[PDB]
């Protein structure tokens, strides 16, 4: 079957020249020592497989990638909606799950999760109908929208999604829409050629923005709402797998961070207790 | 039209499902995908890689390169342990920083056999043997060569070639154990011995350094995805 | 259109079936069972093949 | 076998105690094809005039010494007329061959790791800003780590157990690594390919890969001995070609 | 057909040496004594079957496991989440089903009930949204969420089903999760190997916890809501049935009981009245 | 896309459906089935097995080992009764606590013929003849051994088998009977008699002891689960 | 894909389909339709084999 | 009837979805297509198109 | 009814399905996958053809 491991094949006594313990690491070369070589084993058939282990089934795992609030109130019109400049750097669980490999190609899903309440204070609804929400893609260079009930809201060539509140999360699918070959995780270079700039992957981020808002007026109060971003990277290809990181991350678009210990500290050398 | 009936789980979102969803932009182009060197197509071809263990982790050598290094000494010897851990390669403060054990906690069960390779980084005129045991969890940790030389063991001669593979054998009576390890999943200790002791001519160092790496075997295999508790977060970063 | 492929059960009625509905190949489902491997480019990374019981240096 | 010779133009570098040659994840270095090539213009290749050693400066290891760092291919920015095509052409695309090498004695001990990180991103040493191209990387000497804690505002985090990344030090072995033991060992070549998401890139505002020499196992010695310990790295370009000829900047 | 009970064949008179009735318990036998022994029978055609009393048709019925209440108020963060080690011990229906054998290999289904209310007080709501839960998965050893709107709810690794309040409940399926070969009802043994610790089958239970919340801040009232888990145990093998429990269970944790009797009592031991 | 319409029963909650779901975990990996001994097929195979029966459950002897004992003794005799019970598997204060009354109580109706076997487990120098007889429901009980020789009886004479299987047999005029039973479905009685008497040399001693023992033939069938009545509780246990 | 298999009746249109949507074989229904049985091993747990009409002892 | 199971991103209203749709009214006969000249199959076909280039755009 | 047409994917189980379910042309699905093109009517919309090499006047 696939794809499963290798079988430990049984083993008697030996006196040998052929000695495979002793190598020599300065090469560059992991071994390929099994435990046959070094005692003697017994013929068990290993039906073990790591179908769980492969790239496809380590990334396929929906993971939220921001958190926006927005209103529906008069007054403030920055808050009757919400912005995101798109980025895997905000949150930190995807974050970190990414930047174990230097390239990636992959297309995606991407469920809206929103969540709703009342506002306090005076003058209340006690009666509203349910909500909407428009969630317009803006690829890099369009009209966006400067408060809600705008121009820019139609969306005539813009993807947006109609959503009511009630029934299932939206979801759609977005292919491969980088500029070269694959997103770069890691970018060690400067954005102008003479060597000035942004240092770091924050100008190679061209995708575009996402904006997000209450279709309906409602006339009467103020609801919140709390838009949760969730990207699943499916028909994934890696190449060029990284050390994970070590120290916790500080910025949303650098590798800066506090110099950390390698390990947890523990009594002795020798501390096989307890 | 067609009669149908929704069954419990309808309008749900689960996180790891494989469903098919329309495209938001359709009839794309994309760019055609070009030889890049170094593809992963398996999380297991990069825990099969050795990588260096700190196993001298006692503060203060975690903020330092000391960590990596075994000191080895000369007069007169054996009367002490070079080294000493539990077998836990997912939950220890030696070697679940390293390459196998961060792979390792991304998961919840593991199996297989561990391989530890050790490089011997003194003189070229130090000679040396050692004892590189491995003891199954039956039993209380061993506490000289007498005790430790029962359980599966080599004898490493430092010569022309200065590298040792001990190879852990997978000896439990389950067919996985848990990551996060506790009384019952116990693999047991590894510890390191003197055979017969360091003798170096005049004019060369006394002491000299060891390192230690570790890695998979062919027949390694990890199981239950879950998140790791490694890198945590507070508000969105900016 | 009906891909009738295998299940996942564990060695000691298994196919499936699947139609594709959408006009785009990124509208598909995932591909969950391309089990593919080859660790010697990071294990042995060699331009000579070494062999274990000869010894190396 | 432990003796090799490395042929490239019009040099040769001969070694006699060699552990291996690395060849990156597998692949050798060749030139693009033309299934995957994006300019429209005929390239240039020269094969003997770029395709060689050049030997970069030396360095000393120390007993208190941590490490240091190279970035290519910016230190070989005056080396030759490898330099002088990086100037005239706005794209550029080589494979390498990093030989580096390092001989002791008999009676003394030491140990190196010779990585080679591709998209070597660093990390300032004041957060909350960033670095500028001179605290990078040299001229063409060696910018080095340091054991404590940088507190420079505008240099790179030049701590070694952080490896200047913010990732374990010893989790550098999956990038094409050897170690130079001055037990068994003499000398370190590998060979890197071309390793990029794009075809081919600008290479002044893209370092393609960082070269890192850090001694795990530190150096001792008798006091009859010698007390200089040299460090010497050779770098050949592999396959190198190049598009977009206009003036030369800079200059 | 499949799978039927065995027919009565007809019989006359005998007068015999090989009498079926005369046995021995002594050997631990149970005697295969058909009715045609020891009296004249007469041909049935039985078409009674036992398709009802198998082990997949026993089994295969949902019983609740457990029941978590949490809040969406303002203070005492563990009010605002629930927590469930995983169990099938503390619902005692289930528990006792289980406990006829002492191995168990299956799959499961496990369906998600969540019902809420209004909480009462002062400065109610009068005008709210649905609600939306996140029902998430954790294996052992990952990180626990300390409070509601913490970092480990983002689970890019850990499965997470987001459902709104008014559709139909959860449901998904899970293996046999199992680290060794069948789930152990009982383990008579210990966790040390010095025979010291915990005594009984809470050793073996390493499944992970479950943790529920509202992701949904809400800002005016409080309003309380009930988790009830349901465990269906599909393609079920079983092995080395047990005795069926006769004293009421005391711990979740434990065999441990007080002495019952073995029956009710009755009047006399002729007491075919009445 | 395609036009279907809901029908009556849409989101909602059968506790006994047979739907399909999706994966939580997929394409996990799960351990290989080893071959363990006892593998239960059937919930019948349980019921075919005998268990002794408390048939002397007259408080108090139900706090104690002699409710699974019957007395038999020595002059002169035959006046009495051995024992004597109703034929109500699954409701009874005799046998609904043994092994075939437990299961019988997680289905409503039950069906088939019931076995009763006897051991004597009296001295090896004890005689003795005994009238096992059993009942249909038509009449009153019987009171003495003429009245009990009329429906179906076996004599059991006691030698070098000590054990004989009383086999009831299905008499009724429906074919399932309930398990909570009543005065429609039900069976009769089950009474013991004594043929002749227990003749014991002199050193021996007087008197003896029955059990009593009760399981399933191949006939036997149930239907119609429902929860058991014979376990509660009140809160959850911690 | 289409397992026509036979519906539930009582001896005295009875075939149903059923196809398999998910790529998993936990994800299965039940299988509610094995009516396998072997109660020998605790009705007759002998070494040797007992004949009802043979004596026991 | 038949057992289904609604997916995420039921109900909603993406822009630029392929999915048919009842017609309000059926049967409809539609005027027959006659050979205008100048049919546009693909929008390059404009970009293609030589345009004069305002390079002079100093103001004034 | 079954029309079986290939899926959208770059060049370095594409298939899908696709039935008619309403009884008008206006009810389909949009025509996403019509690549024609001719670009002479507004590029080249001479009486003569004209050759690139040879001069134009
Ligand atoms: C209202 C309709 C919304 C349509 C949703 C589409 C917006 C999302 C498009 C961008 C997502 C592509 C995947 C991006 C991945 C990261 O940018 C890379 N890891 C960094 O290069
Ligand atoms: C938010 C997503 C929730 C996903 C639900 C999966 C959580 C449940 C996994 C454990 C259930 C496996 C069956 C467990 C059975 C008992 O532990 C055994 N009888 C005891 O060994
Ligand atoms: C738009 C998708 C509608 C569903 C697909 C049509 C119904 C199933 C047809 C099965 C045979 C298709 C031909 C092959 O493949
Ligand atoms: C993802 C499942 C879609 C429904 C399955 C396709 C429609 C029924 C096709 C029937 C013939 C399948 C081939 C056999 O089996
Ligand atoms: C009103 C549309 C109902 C769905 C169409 C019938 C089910 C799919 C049938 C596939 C074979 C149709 C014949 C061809 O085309």
């Amino acid at each position: 079957a696939v794809a499963r491991v290798a079988d430990t094949m049984p083993t008697g006594p030996r006196n040998t020249e052929s000695v495979p313990a002793l190598t020599a690491v300065e090469t560059g070369h992991t071994s390929q020592v099994v435990p046959g070589d070094t005692m003697q084993t017994r013929h068990v058939k290993n039906y073990h497989s790591r179908t769980e282990s492969s790239i496809e089934n380590f990334l396929c795992r929906a993971a939220c990638v921001y958190i926006a609030t927005y209103k529906s109130a008069g007054g403030t019109p920055t808050e009757r909606y919400a912005s995101w400049r798109i980025n895997t750097r905000q949150m930190v669980q995807l974050r970190r799950k990414f930047e174990l490999f230097t390239y990636l190609r992959f297309d995606m899903e991407i469920t809206f999760v929103i969540t709703s309440t009342q506002d306090p204070g005076t003058q209340l609804a006690q009666d509203m109908p349910v909500l909407t929400h428009q969630i317009m893609y803006i690829p890099p260079g369009g009209p966006v929208p400067n408060s809600a009930t705008d121009f820019a809201w139609q969306s005539s060539t813009n993807p947006s999604i109609f959503w009511t509140e009630g029934c299932a999360p939206a979801r759609m699918s977005v292919p491969f829409i980088s500029i070269g070959n694959a997103y770069s995780n890691f970018y060690d270079g400067w954005s102008h050629f003479t060597q000035e700039g942004v240092y770091g992957f924050n100008s190679l981020n061209n995708m575009g923005h996402i904006y997000v808002r209450h279709v309906n007026e409602q006339s009467l109060g103020v609801s919140t709402s709390t838009l949760r971003v969730y990207f699943k990277p499916k028909h994934v290809r890696a190449w060029v797998p990284r050390p994970p990181r070590l120290s916790p991350y500080v910025k949303s678009s650098n590798v800066n961070f506090k110099p950390t210990a390698v390990t947890t500290e523990r009594k002795d050398i020798n501390d096989v207790g307890t | 039209g067609l009669p149908t009936m929704l069954t419990p789980g309808s309008n749900q979102f689960l996180t790891s499902d494989d469903f098919q969803s329309p495209s938001a932009m359709p009839q794309f182009d994309v760019t055609p995908e070009m030889k890049i060197p170094g593809e992963v197509h398996n999380l297991m071809e990069i825990a099969e890689v050795d990588s260096v263990v700190p196993v001298n982790n006692t503060k203060e050598n975690i903020n330092s390169m000391e960590a990596y290094r075994i000191p080895v000494t000369g007069g007169d010897q054996l009367h002490t342990q070079v080294f000493g851990f539990q077998m836990q390669p997912g939950l220890n403060s030696v070697f679940k920083r390293t390459l196998l054990g961060e792979i390792l906690n991304y998961y919840a069960h593991w199996s297989g056999s561990v391989k530890l390779t050790f490089v011997f980084c003194g003189s070229a005129m130090a000679t040396g043997k050692f004892l590189l045991a491995y003891s199954p969890p039956g039993a209380s940790p061993p506490q000289n060569r007498k005790q430790a030389m029962l359980g599966t063991h080599v004898i490493w001669d430092v010569g022309l070639q200065s590298s040792c593979v001990l190879c852990i054998p997978w000896i439990s009576q389950t067919h996985y154990r848990l990551v996060q390890q506790d009384e019952y999943t116990s693999a047991g200790y590894v510890t390191c011995w003197y055979q017969t002791g360091l003798i170096v001519p005049p004019g060369a160092p006394p002491s000299c350094t060891i390192l230690c790496f570790a890695s998979a075997c062919n027949d390694f295999s990890v199981r239950m995805l879950r998140d790791t508790p490694f890198i945590e977060q507070t508000q969105l970063l900016q | 259109g009906a891909q009738v492929s295998t299940q996942k059960t564990g060695a000691h009625t298994i196919h499936y079936t699947n139609i594709n509905y959408y006009k785009d190949a990124a509208s598909n489902s995932a591909n969950r069972q391309d089990f593919t491997q080859d660790p010697s480019k990071f294990t042995e990374p060699m331009k000579d093949v070494m062999i274990k019981s000869l010894p190396a240096l | 076998d432990r003796v090799r010779s490395i042929t490239l133009g019009n040099s040769t570098i001969t070694t006699q105690e060699c552990a291996n040659v690395v060849v990156g994840y597998g692949v050798w270095p060749s030139y693009l094809q033309d299934n995957e090539a994006t300019a429209e213009d005929q390239p240039t290749q020269p094969d003997v005039a770029t395709c060689r050693f050049y030997t970069l400066d030396s360095i000393q290891w120390q007993k208190e010494s941590d490490g240091w760092w190279w970035k290519f291919p910016e230190a070989l920015k005056n080396m030759g007329l490898f330099g002088q095509n990086m100037e005239y052409h706005y794209l550029g695309r080589s494979g390498y061959t990093i030989h580096v090498q390092c001989n002791a004695s008999k009676f003394h001990q030491g140990c190196l790791l010779v990585v080679c990180v591709p998209e070597a991103e660093m990390g300032c040493s004041d957060v909350e800003r960033e670095v500028v191209a001179a605290s990078l990387s040299s001229e063409d000497t060696a910018k080095s780590f340091s054991r404590t804690e940088s507190n420079g505002q505008h240099t790179v985090q030049t701590v070694v157990y952080n490896a200047g990344m913010g990732v374990g030090v010893g989790n550098l072995t999956i990038f094409p690594h050897q170690w130079i033991n001055l037990r068994t060992n003499n000398s370190a070549t590998i060979v890197m390919p071309y390793i990029n998401s794009v075809p081919m890139d600008n290479m002044f505002r893209h370092y393609n890969f960082t070269l890192m020499i850090i001694p795990f196992a530190k150096l001792e010695y008798t006091e009859q001995a010698s007390n200089y310990v040299p460090i010497t790295v050779t770098v050949a370009p592999m396959c190198a070609e190049y598009n977009g000829l206009r003036l030369a900047s800079h200059q």
